[PDB]
């Protein structure tokens, strides 16, 4: 049932309280009819994967497309608008080679310790 | 003033700093010895091996650590998740030498509170290797769900996070040994021992002899005994795995 | 003193390559193959006890580094040699690891206990390769014994997560040639070790018997396997790569 | 990028989407892994390839004619990335 | 099956999906609301639910 | 506009002679390729395919 | 910890001309309301002699008598709602699932059907002794504001 | 100092760069100059010698 979905999707990103979980469930429902009032996957699908190509992921371009098609030669055992699901989850999309791994690595804990720092000498 | 900050550091980073620590032998606080003297001293050396002690009774564990295996594989496995959290202790003290040199914040009292959440986590740490000198799982595997048995919800995150992971050569010699009756121990990382009982031509008879000396917590007797009989009919969560060995019981009866 | 600190991270990186430090003096003295790192003199001991808990580090550096161009310069053939190709691969992220902490201390702020924490990740990297190498020395391993020296490592870093993964990969990489040279002895019955790769002694059902020194990776009983596949070609899910050499074997008798 | 590609599809083989949609991947592939350039930028060696075509056919005065379309092109202003526009034409004849 | 192989492609998207969440919003996909309109209700949802979360 | 016209024109001019089998509409999404810094090496090969 | 960093507020401050004898007691003042009753509930639940139960029920009239006064009224709320947190959940699983373990005696009923269903005055309730009985024997027949209704509603699944 | 930075990516190129050098049994020789910088960085610039060494074969 649709009504209950609604509230099992509010109270998943929570995983007064009781309050809450009507208040959350008031906005699921009106942006669903505010939504109301107002190309194939597949193809969405590629162009995500030409992004990542120019990138340099080709391993994952290749990895994204192969299991996109393997889920269109089965027929899904609890899916039944794959179509659909696909498409949801692409509207919400979003030597040297060892060094620009390793520098990335070391330069993202890096940026960690000053933001541990900075917020303290904020309280102060 | 601000060397004697940089002296209680390094008692957190290793052991000693500027000044030796101890006495006689022993590792209670560290000399007098400092340039300036307060009464506010007494203090300011009883909050520099506060949590001193406890840091270089666990690196010291690590420092013992280098067997590729003997007396037990469990004890090691252990002994490898508090590595990972003496890691992370380490990044609470890179970001204390940022503030007290060049690349107030050289007042003693802001990195007081700041290893304050740090003295109820490294100290029970401290508490729960002197709790574990079992080598063969079960005396460890009931250690650390002994301290999600007390209160306080800064300390049972530790101990549930190493649940898991004294729990990982227990469950991955257990799903092989449901399935084939494989055998991948010579020290031990599993509760029965292996081969005890040399085989023979069976009656269908013991060839596994079980003890019930160490036994984990998410096991029991009755638990323990009941996997034995699928490794003869072959040839985290502390109450869901006795369900799903039972599953295991009844897919090999089937 | 942060000062002092400062020329020691400096001097370290030299340690770290394995040449010659400005402060800290490099010595074998061990016929392993292993080099013991002496920190020399300070006014300072803080800086003398910091010093030294990053030397156990180029320790085990020292030991894989030295033995896999031992095995380059002086010539083998051999799947200790592909060891030592996977091992030299590990050593690739390891020394660009020692040329990004030395770019960040050309706009130098590193401090010898900031830094340490990044040298404890490539700590258990090296720790793992170090006491596989000095176990390799003291046997004088060639050919199969390497191979089931290193699934005694499989068993024994299995609780250790991050452990467990370099010694797969070793015996893993050090089988995919060891198990070639035996699909090129299913297609042509007679093979050339440029030492010994394989345990097939070459000087009826032709006598292809087996030193017992070399063996696959596992256990005696799947070596049982392919001694008879070779006898009638005169006529885990790694060890059914075994079991379709014997299947081949039934229908050519 | 990912539109103006899918266009070249759609024009070329007459078909709307989901008919061209084999063929997109294909495209996708070639293009992205190869993305920037591979040869140093040059618009003369590009010219002089596209009028040693025109000699070696024995097509003389369009080989001439050619090198007053060259400057018609260049100086509009309009268009600059030059060598890549006509390098792709020089390939295609 | 079908479930831990798209819990790959949502996170080779990198979305913001989890494998709870995923769950219940292919029932709703099935139960035929649009996928345009159970996006804008996904993001609706999360930004009340974290704003609600660094009060506690 | 009107530059932009002049030009396809020369362009267009610059196809016939080489026998390339582009109209006006197949030249202008070459183009469009062409200016967005793609290799014109890959965009020739795909071309191919696609007249297949 | 969110005293001690109040400490570390006042004395980042102490490193300029500002702080003295009465500039630091409004600060002083939430707090001192704050630890006064917070240290009149320490006496007697120690000294006392009160573990379990028991505790809950001195929590519980602190939130009576802790009427007057605003933030009086929000420690020992947020005390005596801290102090539950492990203790409902011992009973949850007793009146949900029918398993119980006691091994310091969590929960008031300790086992040994002919298992005993004990209602102890050393871990007296909160809540009314008669309700108690309603958590009781929910667990009766799986063992071989609003808090009462979860035992209620727990009450009416298994009878 | 920079300059001796230089001077190496010669003795791939080569043998020779700013210093005259030779190869004898192995190996590009190194003159560092005039101290004035680290002795340890013409042990960096060793490892780099047989492969101008590596380069003449």
């Amino acid at each position: 049932s649709i009504t209950k979905l609604f509230g099992d999707l509010c109270e998943s990103h929570m995983v007064s309280k009781n309050r809450t979980k009507q208040t959350l469930k008031k906005l699921a429902y009106d942006t669903l009819f505010v939504h109301l009032f107002q190309l194939p996957v597949k193809n969405k699908i590629i162009m995500l994967s030409f992004n990542l190509r120019i990138c340099g992921m080709s391993s994952e371009a290749d990895r994204l497309e192969e299991l996109v098609e393997y889920l269109e030669q089965s027929n899904g055992i609890q899916i039944s608008d794959l179509h659909a699901v696909l498409e949801l989850l692409v509207e919400l999309s979003g030597v040297q080679v060892f060094e620009a791994d390793l520098g990335t690595t070391v330069a993202y804990q890096e940026l960690e310790i000053s933001t541990t720092i900075q917020r303290t000498l904020q309280i102060m | 003033e601000t060397s004697l900050v940089r002296d209680l550091l390094y008692v957190f980073q290793g052991i000693d700093g500027k000044f030796v620590k101890m006495c006689n032998s022993e590792n209670c606080y560290k000399v007098d010895g400092k340039v300036a003297v307060s009464k506010s001293l007494k203090d300011i050396t009883s909050k520099l091996s506060e949590l001193g002690w406890l840091h270089n009774k666990i690196k010291k564990y690590t420092d013992q650590r280098s067997l590729d295996r003997a007396f037990g594989l469990v004890g090691q496995s252990f002994c490898a998740a508090l590595h990972q959290e003496l890691k992370e202790y380490y990044r609470l003290l890179s970001v204390l030498h940022s503030q007290l040199q060049v690349e107030s914040s050289l007042t003693l009292r802001r990195l007081l509170v700041w290893t304050f959440d740090p003295k109820i986590r490294l100290k029970t740490l401290a508490a729960l290797v002197d709790h574990c000198q079992g080598r063969k799982g079960g005396e460890l595997a009931s250690a650390v769900h002994a301290y999600t048995k007390t209160g306080d919800p800064y300390m049972r995150s530790l101990v549930q996070h190493i649940l898991g992971l004294v729990a990982y050569p227990i469950l991955n010699f257990l799903y092989r040994w449901i399935y084939d009756g494989e055998l991948e121990d010579t020290y031990h990382e599993f509760f029965v021992a292996s081969d005890p009982v040399v085989k023979t031509d069976r009656l269908w008879h013991d060839k596994y002899s079980l003890r019930k000396s160490m036994i984990p917590s998410f096991m029991t007797m009755d638990q323990s005994r009941k996997v034995l009989l699928i490794g003869k009919s072959i040839n985290d969560l502390e109450n869901a795995f006795q369900t799903k060995i039972d599953a295991a019981y009844f897919d090999t009866s089937k | 003193l942060p000062s002092q600190e400062t020329c020691l991270v400096e001097d370290l990186l030299y340690i770290l390559i394995g040449v010659d430090g400005r402060y800290i003096s490099v010595q074998p003295l061990v016929g392993r193959q292993s080099r013991s790192f002496s920190v020399e003199q300070n006014l300072d001991s803080s800086v003398k006890e910091l010093v030294n808990r990053i030397l156990p580090v180029a320790t085990n550096y020292s030991t894989v580094t030295r033995f896999v161009e031992e095995n380059s310069s002086f010539e083998y053939g051999q799947v200790n040699h592909a060891l030592g190709a996977a091992m030299r691969t590990l050593g690739k992220e390891y020394m660009i690891l020692i040329s990004q902490l030395e770019h960040l201390q050309r706009q130098g702020l590193l401090s010898l206990q900031k830094l340490w924490f990044y040298i404890q990740p490539t700590l258990r990297t090296m720790e793992v390769l170090a006491s596989i190498a000095t176990s390799l020395n003291k046997g004088e391993c060639f050919g199969g014994a390497t191979l089931s020296l290193l699934h005694d490592r499989t068993f024994g870093y299995t609780g250790d997560s991050q452990a467990q993964e370099l010694c797969l990969y070793l015996t893993k990489a050090a089988s995919a040639p060891y198990f070639d040279i035996l699909e090129r002895w299913i297609y042509r019955g007679i093979i050339n070790d440029p030492y010994s790769e394989f345990m097939v002694e070459e000087h009826w059902d032709q006598r292809y018997t087996i030193v017992q020194q070399q063996i696959p990776s596992f256990l005696q009983k799947v070596a049982d396997k392919i001694l008879s596949t070779g006898k009638y070609l005169n006529v885990q899910a790694y060890v059914e790569r075994i079991e379709k050499a014997y299947n081949y074997a039934s229908k050519v008798l | 990028p990912n539109v103006l590609l899918q266009n070249l599809c759609c024009r070329i083989l007459g078909k709307g989407e989901a008919d061209v949609a084999q063929q997109f991947q294909y495209a996708v592939r070639v293009i992205g892994s190869n993305f920037a350039p591979t040869v140093e930028r040059d618009e003369f060696l590009v010219t002089e390839k596209i009028k040693k075509e025109f000699v070696r056919q024995r097509r003389e005065a369009d080989g001439a004619l050619f090198s007053e379309l060259h400057r018609k092109l260049q100086s509009q202003g309009v268009l600059k990335n030059r060598w890549s526009i006509l390098y792709l034409l020089l390939s295609l004849s | 099956e079908t479930m831990d192989v798209l819990l790959e492609i949502s996170r080779l998207l990198n979305t913001g999906l989890d494998m709870e969440t995923l769950s219940i919003c292919v029932r709703l996909c099935e139960q035929g609301i649009n996928p345009e309109a159970l996006s804008s209700v996904i993001k609706e949802l999360r930004r009340a639910s974290d704003t609600l979360k660094a009060s506690e």
